[PDB]
């Protein structure tokens, strides 16, 4: 309903403050997004 | 737009039981007045800024100087006595 969409680089994160952490813990992120690409030309 | 049967017409509506025409008719409602409560505040301790913010970043430059500048000790070539 309402997308992240930061505007200079570093202003929204995502926090997970752990409880144990055992050896090779890792945090495994899955993104979906909009973005606009280059060549701005809208079929010329 | 139904059409007449002349073998077996029938009148209009007869009257039937009523449902007491006083519960058919509400009341008008009655509103009393209102208010918006307490003393707002003037401003709000915004989670983001404001303002605009820039997609690219940009280099910036200051000028420097360089020092004082000295002279040298050439090597200085040979003379034109026609070889050269």
């Amino acid at each position: 309903d309402k997308p992240i969409y930061t505007l200079q680089y570093g202003n929204v994160g995502f926090v997970v403050n752990p409880k144990t952490v055992n050896q090779n813990a890792r945090l495994l992120m899955g993104y979906e997004y909009f973005t606009s690409r280059t060549e701005l030309v809208n079929a010329g | 737009m139904a059409l007449i049967n002349p073998q077996f017409p029938y009148a209009g509506p007869v009257p039937i039981p009523g449902p007491a025409p006083t519960e058919t008719m509400p009341l008008l409602n009655y509103r009393v007045e209102g208010r918006i409560a307490g003393i707002q505040q003037a401003r709000q301790f915004m989670p983001f800024l404001q303002g605009p913010h820039r997609e690219v970043a940009e280099q910036t430059y200051y000028a420097i100087g360089t020092g004082i500048q000295m002279g040298q000790t050439f090597n200085q070539p040979l003379i034109n006595t026609q070889e050269g």
